[PDB]
RNA sequence: CUCUUAAGGUAGCCAAAUGCCUCGUCAUCUAAUUAGUGACGCGCAUGAAUGGAUUAACGAGAUUCCCACUGUCCCUAUCUA
RNA sequence: GCAGUCAAGCGUUCAUAGCGACAUUGCUUUUUGAUUCUUCGAUGUCGGCUCUUCCUAUCAUACCGAAGCAGAAUUCGGUAAGCGUUGGAUUGUUCACCCACUAAUAGGGAACGUGAGCUGGGUUUAGACCGUCGUGAGACAGGUUAGUUUUACCCUACUGAU
């Protein structure tokens, strides 16, 4: 359900958090109502993890993982990797990618069966992603906005893109992923969609400034 | 200093002061930024105020897109050359001073950032992380 | 909810006073002249603006 | 529809204060007309009119005694210089009238392409005559004839040579010719030969409804100095005059239009054309070294109007390449 | 294929755009911080007016330079890219001078909008103090 | 027609080293310009060998701007005789 | 320049929440004057830069009072001068007018602070050009350019040292 919250006072929860059907991630930001965006909406289904990777707080725009595996960047360290290992289940794998880029959550956009990757990624990461996730990868574009982990959110049953995406590109991505999508905004006209929110099989989280004509289309496109 | 600046920073050594002409890393059509003033930035006689990494500036464009120049605009510096210190002790520095154009509330105007970005800026302005390809 | 049986009690201590037009002091209603030596203990008072 | 008001009822009398009050009322009425026309089309199509009652009062004294006039119209674009509400105005009194409009400034177009405008009128029953402005300077059985072809007068848009064609009679410059069109004012009268007599027109303009936004109206109508735009009217300088002629005269190489997509395309618009020119001419800003192109617009445009660069308009409709240099 | 984000129904194009034309006209605005009524002073005897600090403009009634002095009258109109501020007719007797103004604004994210908004300049007669001071004589230079 | 004992600023040109009012008006240059460039001129009081205007070249002449440059400055520090 | 008393009235009704003419009692020496007491055997004369201190008639900051103070934002006043009160284009400028940041960009004085501390852009010599006047030399507090800024080793004061 579209549960609206604020991390500290910003609305981009896809920046400071992360969500999938095996683990949930959150930065150290207080404001216990934010943590109640998943402590209340779940039982003991999946574990929440309070982390600050690389001495940072933007875990969503630095980690691009999946239901069955995770990509953590090179700048991080074993001290923040070991908690992310121990307090998570062993059905999912954690691996420091040793590649040039760092902001995985703005070059990768992936769900449990399909993916979308930046065009100029190393061909070693091109294979490591499938070695650790077994997911198929399609590195062309979104609309010319080569950054994909910010202008695209993905469930398995629904995704979303930004307004300037062409009528040709929305149908191209529909054909690629075999999942519908809409050229929807988030948080009152902010087109950074994959960072202004996050979604899962049943759960959606957006900003407290977000509006009802966007909650209503989120509830349609992402759920079923 | 909280005009969209989410967190709160330590001191980063002030490399580029006013009168500086730093590149523009974003795809707004611009090419450079002439810094005129800095936010916060208290006063002292004959001290000209400076900008550190991750800070906001009021700035002006000199080269590119006549639609843009001849008016001031908020900007966000994301690369500098004066070597500063992370509290881990190691010192770092870039090769070029570079920034981004933004609105007063720290939100972006461009679609990307052509180049790397500082960790002190990404964690501080969150919308920069929503467009950053590389963080250092 | 104030239950104005207690609003009377409060207004006795907040909105039952008189103000010197020259000193801007909090003085009792019945008082003719001010309290302080700053104002020469003048008599120019007024009620406190409790209504509208 | 209407571009000049009516002027009746002098009636050989008195009351100076009132027989011009009736003209003040004839302006309250003609003025009401322009406001309704502007309100009638969309909401904004700014025309070059005049609100000063005195300049129109002046023109209300240079015809009734002038009694036979000749219309000077630039041959760069008579489509927007042809006056419309004069044949319906200077006829009714049944006295000495009949403008018999002309076209002039007629030596910057070539020989055979001048029939392009000679034929525009033989179909629609309009009078005319080709005679120049600067070059003479002391129905098919005619090609072109000099100045050989009771008051008289003359009228212009602004800048027709109402001070430069006064040499059509004597040629000694008793009115000063200027670069700006705003100098002509306070009507003038010239007199010679004891039976013919002139009445020179003060400065005028005449509004329009067509070619108002994306035009080229700034061809002979307005000053070039105090123009805050410097891009719009230059945008139709960047359209005609192909690149490989301007490339050959001033002798510079601007670019090759790497924006060959649909943002700019080909035949560059006036943003990529002037950037590699002020860098080659040396004019830079005051605070930073960059191309001060709006100060290059004022220069290249001043050569477009004075006679270094040329373009005439084919008469009646859309044609691709009628004029050739 | 998007939805307005305010009212839901109007689907807008992917040319770069924001919530509906209805809501962007109604709720959103770029013309606040200006009074629609601008008081100015005038002198009948010398037929010429001033800005409140400044030398008398000396320009006539219904002149081009009225645009300039009216723009100099301090509003926020000098912020947003004005264009085509010509005049609309008012009855001369009615002591009102109306200007039509057009700003081009920046929406939430890089989408530009036209505008059609109006302002009236109201004139009040003066006692012409400085010209009158010249008439008076307290000292000689 | 004339008035002043003769004539009545022609060509040209400008807030220019000549313009009190003057930080003249407009445009442009700048984030912002009493400066600067162009244009406008009833020009307090421009003007034709008391020479006018325009001029390539030249200048330890006066002035504005820009690329480069730099301890001129931010903000000082250090070395030598 | 600053402040006070009357209160004719403005202030949606509401003199004095704020304001407030008709009049009137004062305060100041940071304005311009007036006078000529000191200095004509010369007190080195504009501004800026650098630097210290003091004043309150407080712009900000602290605790407060008072409103036509619901909250927010503001106005009036008091104790109060302990700590701060800017970078910049234009101008030689004092003055000013803008741009921008800021808690704020308050006003002032110490021979109109400070030239054996600086600079010399200016005024105020001699060279020289233009305009007006003058027959003329020449005049202009009208405009423009160029034009030497001297000495401390003595007493006191101060910083430091025996
Ligand atoms: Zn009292
Ligand atoms: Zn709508
Ligand atoms: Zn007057």
């Amino acid at each position: 359900m579209a549960t609206r919250t604020q991390f500290e006072n910003s609305n981009e929860i896809g920046v400071f958090s992360k969500l999938t059907n095996t683990y949930c991630l959150v930065a150290v930001g207080g404001s216990e109502n934010f943590y109640s965006a998943f402590e209340a909406e779940l039982g003991d289904a999946i574990p929440i993890v309070h982390t600050t990777i690389a001495g940072t707080r933007i875990i969503g725009r630095m980690t691009a993982g999946n239901r069955r595996g995770l990509l953590v960047p090179t700048q991080t360290t074993d001290q923040e990797l070991q908690h992310l290992r121990n307090s998570l289940p062993d059905s999912v794998k954690i691996q420091r990618v040793e590649e040039r880029l760092s902001a995985l959550g703005n070059v990768i956009c992936c769900n449990d069966y399909v993916a979308l990757v930046h065009p100029d990624i190393d061909r070693e990461t091109e294979e490591l992603i499938s070695d650790v996730l077994g997911v198929e990868v399609f590195r062309q574009t979104i609309s010319g906005n080569i950054l994909v982990g910010s202008y695209c959110s993905l469930s398995n049953q629904g995704g979303l893109v930004h307004p300037q995406t062409s009528v040709q590109d929305q149908e191209e991505l529909s054909s690629l992923l075999q999942v519908p999508l809409v050229a929807g905004t988030v948080n009152r006209g902010s087109s950074v969609v994959g960072a202004g929110m996050v979604v899962n099989d049943y759960l959606a989280v957006t900003g407290l400034d977000t509006t009802a004509p966007e909650l209503s289309v989120i509830e349609s496109i992402f759920r079923l | 200093s909280g005009n969209g600046a989410q967190g709160t920073k330590f001191r980063i050594s002030l490399g580029l002061p006013v009168g500086a002409i730093m590149n523009c890393a974003d795809n707004s059509g611009a090419r450079n930024l002439y810094i005129i003033a800095v936010k916060g930035s208290g006063s002292r006689l004959n001290r000209l105020p400076a900008a550190s990494l991750g800070d906001m500036v009021m700035a002006t464009v000199k080269k590119g897109k006549p639609e843009l120049r001849k008016k001031v605009m908020p900007a966000i510096v994301v690369r500098q050359a004066k070597s500063w210190r992370r509290r881990d002790g190691v010192f770092l520095y870039f090769e070029d001073n570079a920034g981004v154009i933004a609105n007063p509330k720290g939100e972006m105007k461009g679609s990307a950032i052509t180049g790397p970005v500082g960790k002190e800026c990404a964690d501080l302005w969150p919308r920069v992380a929503s467009n950053s390809g590389v963080v250092v | 909810i104030i239950e104005p049986s207690l609003k009377a009690l409060a207004s006795k201590y907040n909105c039952d006073k008189s103000v010197c037009r020259k000193c801007y002091a909090r003085l009792p209603p019945r008082a003719t002249n001010c309290r302080k030596r700053k104002c020469g203990h003048t008599n120019q008072l007024r009620p406190k603006k409790k209504l509208k | 529809d209407l571009i000049v008001p009516r002027r009746p009822e002098w009636n050989e009398g008195m009351s100076k204060f009132q027989l011009d009050r009736q003209e003040k009322e004839a302006f309250l009425e003609w003025r009401r007309k322009l406001a309704h026309l502007q309100e009638s089309n969309e909401d904004l199509l700014l025309t070059p009119f005049e609100r000063n009652i005195e300049v129109w009062k002046q023109l209300w004294r240079v015809v009734e005694r002038s009694d036979l006039v000749v219309q000077i119209v630039d041959a760069r674009n008579p489509l927007l210089f042809r006056s419309v509400d004069l044949e319906r105005y200077v006829k009714e009194s049944d006295d000495r009238k009949a403008n018999l409009l002309l076209v002039n400034k007629a030596d910057l177009l070539t020989k055979k392409q001048r029939i392009a405008w000679a034929k525009y009128f033989i179909s629609k029953n309009i009078s005319f005559t080709f005679y120049s402005a600067l070059r003479a300077n002391q129905v098919m059985e005619k090609v072109k004839i000099l100045s050989i072809d009771i008051n008289i007068g003359l009228v212009g848009y602004p800048n027709v040579g109402k001070s430069s064609t006064i040499n059509s009679l004597v040629g000694a410059k008793k009115v000063s010719v200027s670069s700006t069109p705003g100098k002509t004012k306070h009507f003038q009268t010239i007199k010679l030969s004891d039976s013919v007599m002139l009445c020179d027109c003060p400065g005028l303009v005449f509004p329009n409804f067509a070619y108002n936004k994306g035009e080229l109206v700034c061809n002979g109508v307005l000053p070039i100095d105090q123009l805050r735009d410097y891009i719009g009217p230059a945008g139709l300088v960047a359209e005609r005059i192909p690149k490989y002629y301007i490339e050959a005269i001033y002798g510079i190489h601007i670019q090759t239009k790497s924006r060959d997509e649909g943002g700019n395309g080909d035949i560059p618009t006036a943003q990529e054309l002037l950037v590699a020119y002020a860098r080659a001419r040396g004019y830079m800003t005051q605070g930073y070294g960059s191309a001060d192109e709006p100060r290059a617009s004022r220069y290249i445009l001043k050569d477009y109007v004075n006679g270094k660069l040329l373009y005439v308009n084919p008469p009646p409709h859309l044609e691709d390449d009628t004029p050739y240099t | 294929t998007l939805l307005c984000c305010n009212c839901g129904t109007p689907i807008d194009g992917s040319t770069g755009l924001v919530m509906c034309y209805d809501c962007i006209k109604l709720t959103v605005d770029i013309t606040q911080g200006i009074p629609r009524e601008a008081n100015i002073s005038f002198c009948r005897n010398c037929e010429r007016f001033l800005q409140p600090p400044g030398q008398w403009i000396r320009a006539e009634l219904e002149s081009r330079e009225l645009l300039a002095i009216c723009l100099r009258r301090l509003k926020g109109l000098t912020k947003v890219r004005l264009v085509d501020a010509s005049f609309i007719w008012t009855e001369p007797h009615s002591r009102r001078i109306r200007i039509k103004l057009t700003v081009q604004g920046e929406a939430m994210t890089n989408t530009i909008i036209q505008q059609t908004f109006e302002v009236e300049y109201i004139v009040i007669a003066m006692q012409c103090p400085d010209c009158a001071r010249s008439y008076t004589t307290n000292t000689w230079r």
